[PDB]
């Protein structure tokens, strides 16, 4: 019944005004894969940081997936080497304190001359340090606001024709040039051109910076290989069956965890103090502080709860129909949010923290933000209730999985669905976007997860090694493709996301005895077993505990979490 | 110690504290699951030891 | 302007405060109103079809608005929608609470 | 691998930029007090109503209302890749040798592609999972321009940036203060 | 009771294995009071004009205000429309969480 | 017919009613469409139980997708000392043609409810944290499992299949 489709389809593009050469076109563009995006999660040297325009987002101005390829102020630049010469009381800082004065300046007079008020910005973010090292030449500097006030600052004038001389080592050069090289397009080049244009250095340049970034090509990881991680296992234990969905902060200080009695519990998960005392101290050691803290503002049964990237507010959504905001640092609520009508099962912030999509009972998934009592989008299109929500890592798509065997991709500012993936065979339960942004994977209630790239928007490859059962979560590799799935079933897997693809990633060149014995044995039956896919590499089993919450954090340490059942 | 590390030093150019492969780190901060019981129990005779009084 | 009229009826100074209407709440009412109607009628359409007739008599919309709605209309045509029946069970149901009654009594 | 390289729009303006020196679907005419709804070529004039009054609401918001799709597919006109293309005539502002003509494009929404299976189901007979693959199937095949591309996290880069681009609670005397609207 | 087991039966062809003890008691006192509720305005139904129709009018009657609506996909994809014609505002560029104004927050409030 | 009752449940509140002989086209429409309304309590019930993180069907995981379906509550379903399946399905049978279950219970005095005394409450929750692996494998302290008892334990469906680093 699917050439039946195929002439639906075309008869469709035909009626509705698609020339044959153009729906031709359109289906070859529609088959082929999204191609590699050689700067996928936008490398530090050639890759930028978002604009902060005070715009909302458009996913307009953009051309197609299937066609093959793909101002920066002073002040973060000039705070990025600040910082870094900052964070060392090693064998080289005295050097860099030597250094750190000439940049500064020909910095400042270079933007005084294109932008005053950043220049007096920048100016005063950073003069009280060195005040008592270069003497009152700064407060000479004071009066400088222009390009005719260059004129009349005698030094200022003869900065352009006096270059700056310092003598400098072959190591300390050649650890300035590799942290420069390491990250152009934050500001690098920019501290770059400044040095070789103003400059006087003691030991040409340009040829010293090819040198440099041709030894920088001559030693990298073209094709990554795999990496199994470690997980460090949360697991909570008086706990009646009465704890949802946990979630931990980022540096992983904070635990959030759900009641089914209209609690929300906090845990300092480094034994802290959790009080937030502000040295002045008023009284109340009479209280009992288990490093530990608790928000009552709900009504109905917390069903899911996020934390802000910024770490420093909490999210709950709850069965009574309303989303509470919590502050992280005086323990109370702040706003409600009432939108839905029916109860609320995901709640989940943006990349940058902008506005917060939610998914409800009332099959409809409802974009908000943190400044609006009521919601901006309303996402509907789905024929069940939505389970879980999930933005594109940009903050412009938003991924909505429901419990009609489907998901779709909506548009953020238009509110249409852009993608309908079809496949599953049970309720998504879980859903998560790779940080290359071109794969989308989640994962059902029948314990099988997959993978479909959101150009081609069909099914790469499956994944089946978790049991006929729910898995709760889902989490990425950092930098790369490794898939950490933690269920219903006890275990945390982790998956190989490039290995049926087009893309092989690296396998080793050279065998085992357990592998291809262990679902081999089948004594259970071959129909009453299941069969892990070639993707599956590693489960690690937790003894009777679930779990709830798997968290990659940066360093290849991934963090479970759950709760001891009986 | 001196006949395992010259065997080790021999393998390499191809109790113990540099076998690589085998050592678990450490946890800023882990959970009480057995102090707590007997504090619970002591502090119940505790209760017990203040005179009688409930 | 009716609706100024209907709140004004319901609420009334009366000596302890008169309460008012806004704009955004007279065009809920006024959609909770229009939807009202057509729920009413098409169920006692459905009701008139269902006794076999061709006319939208006045005692489909009593039945209907009597025993969903509960709004309780005096007289129209409410002594025929009044149906009197006194749902005591059947010869069946009162032997079988006899056997549990029995069995209650021969437990102790 | 891509075969070809591919020049697809999704635009207002480019659609309309690719689609003029074309026939345009639609004719409506701006007379004095009264208005002309016809075909490019019995049809009908109106006087100041309340459902043209809802009509213009869904022109200056250039999409299309999603009533109309059974009858567009019933009155045999031109679509333009699923948009159709309406040619106002402003005869008010006329010029003497011709009337005001504007051509603005109107954008097929969710209710557009759901009313057109509603009326796919008359006579076609079909059941809820084929209109899935249906509407997935052409969700695929229309919409391209996809913007898939991930910048820099600025959460995880704080070391390398400017320490005022974010904004966290501070504790002022006895208090704290978040910031607002 | 044969309908506890059928329950069973029931429960286990939609792939429940595990529940409590009261939970095919509470499927079956809920389908007591609605059939039981259903044929009484059925009676009505039949004492004003019994049949199969008839008991579609004593389920229609009361399918308007309590269970789960049939196909309310289009009525939401229309109310979403409404709600999808207003433009995003502007945000705050300063890379955090903003909150709304302070009468419109839960602090200025009083006990 | 489908699996609910051809006459066998529904029809004994026919007769509960006082509705003596109704026709069997009546009670299968009626009963179909009786436990299509069991269906869609039960699937409200299972994504509240999906959601609540939990794998047995509680009486309070109904008792949510009543308020939900607007059906007005059944009380009397939840009692003191809630256990996981605090048994009671001691329903009686009483004989005739057919069978008859009636669910009897024990009455008891005011005088032994006021004067009984209050149950066990356990420790506020806490945590504890350990290595589940620490480079793919599985350190094997006490809190880790044996991976060979993994399959005497549960079945492969319930477990996933077990492969190792």
């Amino acid at each position: 019944s699917a050439s039946d489709l195929n002439r639906i389809v075309l008869e469709y593009l035909n009626k509705k005004g698609y020339h044959r050469t153009e729906a031709m076109l359109r289906a070859e563009s529609g088959r082929t894969l999204t191609p590699q995006n050689k700067q996928s999660p936008a490398n530090t040297k050639t890759g930028k940081f978002p604009e902060q325009s005070s715009i909302p987002p458009n996913p307009g101005k953009t051309a197609k997936p299937i066609s093959n390829p793909t101002p920066e102020n002073y002040i973060r630049a000039y705070s990025m080497l600040k910082n870094w010469v900052d964070s060392s009381l090693e064998i080289y800082k005295p050097e860099l304190s030597y250094i750190m004065y000439p940049i500064f300046i020909y910095l400042f007079l270079n933007l005084v001359a294109k932008n005053p008020v950043y220049a007096r910005r920048f100016f005063d973010r950073f003069s009280p340090d060195f005040k008592d090292f270069h003497g009152s030449e700064i407060n000479r500097l004071f009066s400088v606001n222009s390009i005719d006030h260059i004129k009349e600052n005698e030094v200022a004038s003869a900065f352009q024709s006096h270059k700056y001389r310092i003598t400098m080592s072959k190591t300390t050069l050649n650890l300035l040039l590799y942290f420069l090289n390491e990250n152009e397009s934050i500001g690098g080049s920019l501290i770059i051109s400044v040095i070789n244009q103003h400059l006087d250095p003691n030991i040409d340049l340009k040829l010293e910076i090819q040198k440099v970034k041709e030894s920088r090509d001559a030693i990298k990881l073209d094709n990554l290989q795999l990496a199994l991680p470690s997980v460090c296992m949360y697991t909570f234990q008086n706990t009646n069956k009465d704890m949802s969905c946990l979630d931990f902060s980022d540096d992983c200080r904070i635990a959030a965890a759900g009641f089914q009695d209209s609690y929300i519990k906090i845990w300092s998960l480094d034994g802290s103090s959790l009080n937030n005392p502000n040295i002045a101290l008023n009284n109340n050691d009479k209280d009992e502080d288990p490093t530990c803290k608790t928000l009552v503002g709900h009504s109905g049964t917390v069903y899911s709860t996020s934390f802000s990237p910024d770490n420093k507010y909490l999210l709950s959504g709850s069965e009574d129909k309303t989303v509470r905001l919590w502050s992280m640092d005086t323990h109370t609520a702040l706003v409600s949010y009432k939108g839905h009508n029916h109860p609320v099962w995901d709640v989940s912030f943006s990349p940058l923290g902008h506005y917060f999509a939610t998914a409800s009972h009332d099959q409809t998934a409802r974009l908000w933000s943190c400044d609006h009592i009521y919601p901006l989008r309303i996402f509907a299109g789905h024929l069940n209730d939505v389970d879980c929500v999930s933005f594109h890592p940009n903050g412009c798509y938003v991924f909505t999985g429901s419990s009609d065997k489907t998901c779709r991709m909506w548009d953020v500012s238009t509110g249409d669905s852009v993608r309908l993936f079809l496949g599953h065979t049970a309720p998504v339960i879980s859903i998560a976007v790779c940080p290359d942004g071109r794969w989308l994977s989640t994962g059902s209630e029948d314990g099988i997860i997959n993978v479909w790239d959101i150009g081609t928007g069909k099914r790469l490859k499956q994944m089946r090694g978790h049991g006929k059962n729910a898995i709760y979560s889902l989490s990425y590799s950092k930098e790369g493709n490794v898939l950490i799935s933690g269920g219903a079933d006890h275990t945390v897997r982790v998956w190989d996301l490039k290995k049926a693809t087009t893309e092989p990633s690296a396998e080793p060149d050279e065998g085992d005895v357990t592998a291809s014995i262990n679902q081999d044995i089948k004594e259970y039956g071959r129909r009453r077993t299941v069969i892990p896919t070639s993707d599956l590499v590693a489960s690690f089993y937790t003894k009777k505990t679930p779990v709830f919450k798997v968290k990659f954090s940066r360093s290849n340490l991934a963090l479970a979490g759950g709760a001891f059942r009986p | 110690t001196a006949k395992v590390r010259a065997e080790i030093c021999l393998k390499r150019t191809e109790l113990q504290e540099y076998d690589i492969s085998n050592a678990i780190p450490d946890i800023v901060y882990e959970g009480v699951n057995t102090k707590t019981l007997d504090k619970m129990e002591d502090a119940s005779v505790d209760r017990m030891l203040q005179n009688g009084i409930n | 302007r009716k609706l100024r009229e209907l709140v004004k009826t319901v609420g009334i100074d009366e000596g302890d405060g008169e309460t008012v209407i806004d704009g955004d709440v007279e065009e809920l009412l006024l959609d909770l109103a229009d939807d009202f109607v057509t729920n009413v009628t098409a169920f006692s359409c459905r009701l008139a079809k269902h006794r076999k007739s061709d006319n939208l008599e006045a005692r489909d919309i009593q039945l209907h608005l009597e025993r969903n709605w509960n709004i309780r209309i005096p007289g129209y045509s409410a002594d025929e929608i009044r149906s009197t029946r006194k749902w005591n069970p059947s010869q069946n149901y009162n032997q079988k609470l006899q056997s549990i009654t029995s069995d209650k009594v021969a437990a102790a | 691998r891509p075969k070809r390289l591919y020049n697809f729009v999704e635009d207002a303006d480019s659609i309309l930029k690719k689609y003029e020196q074309y026939l345009h679907s639609f004719e409506f005419h701006i007379y004095e007090n009264n208005y002309k709804i016809c075909a490019p070529a019995g049809l009908i004039l109106t006087k100041n109503n309340e459902t043209l009054k809802e009509f213009l609401e869904y022109v200056a918001r250039g999409r299309i209302p999603d009533a109309i799709m059974e009858v567009l597919r019933d009155c045999n006109i031109q679509f333009y890749e699923g948009n159709l293309i309406l040619q106002v005539y402003d005869h008010t502002n006329t010029v003497d040798v011709r009337p005001r003509v504007y051509r603005t494009l109107l954008k097929p929404n969710d209710l557009t592609t759901y009313y057109d299976m509603m009326s796919y189901a008359d006579n076609a007979r079909f059941s809820d999972s084929i209109y899935q693959q249906f509407e997935s199937e052409i969700l695929t095949l229309t919409k391209r321009n996809l913007s898939l591309s991930v910048p820099l996290n600025p959460y995880e880069h704080r070391d390398m940036l400017e320490e005022t681009a974010f904004s966290e609670p501070h504790w002022d005397s006895e208090k704290k203060s978040f910031i607002h609207e | 009771p044969r309908d506890v087991r059928l329950l069973h039966l029931l429960l286990a062809s939609q792939s429940i294995h595990q529940y409590e003890d009261q939970v095919p008691l509470q499927l079956m006192d809920f389908a007591h009071r609605y059939t039981q509720g259903v044929l009484k305005d059925a009676l009505v139904y039949n004492d004003y004009a019994l049949g199969v129709e008839d008991i579609r009018l004593a389920i229609a009657a009361r399918t308007q205000y309590q269970f789960k609506p049939t196909a309310p996909k289009e009525l939401m994809l229309q109310l979403a429309a409404e709600r999808n014609k207003k433009a995003l505002p502007q945000v705050m560029g300063t890379w955090g969480v903003r909150l709304p104004p302070e009468k419109y927050c839960l602090t200025a409030k009083e006990w | 017919y489908t699996i609910w009752s051809p006459q066998d449940t529904v029809k004994d509140v026919a007769e509960s009613l006082g509705l003596e002989n109704i026709n069997d086209d009546v009670l299968k429409a009626l009963a179909m469409d009786v436990e299509y309304r069991i269906l869609e309590i039960i699937e409200q019930a299972v994504k509240f139980k999906r959601h609540s993180k939990r794998d047995v069907l509680t009486t309070d995981d109904v008792s949510k997708a009543l308020r939900v379906l607007n059906v007005e509550p059944l009380y009397g379903y939840y009692d003191g000392s809630e256990v996981n399946k605090a048994v009671s399905f001691s329903k009686v049978n009483t004989s005739g043609g057919q069978s008859v279950y009636y669910l009897d219970e024990e009455e008891v005095d005011f005088d032994r409810l006021i004067n009984e005394p209050l149950p066990q409450v356990p420790r506020l929750p806490t945590f504890t944290t350990h290595w589940l692996a620490v480079e793919g494998v599985q350190p094997a302290i006490i809190q880790n499992p044996n991976l060979n008892d993994i399959r005497v334990s549960q079945p492969p469906f319930i477990r996933g299949a077990i492969v190792t680093a």
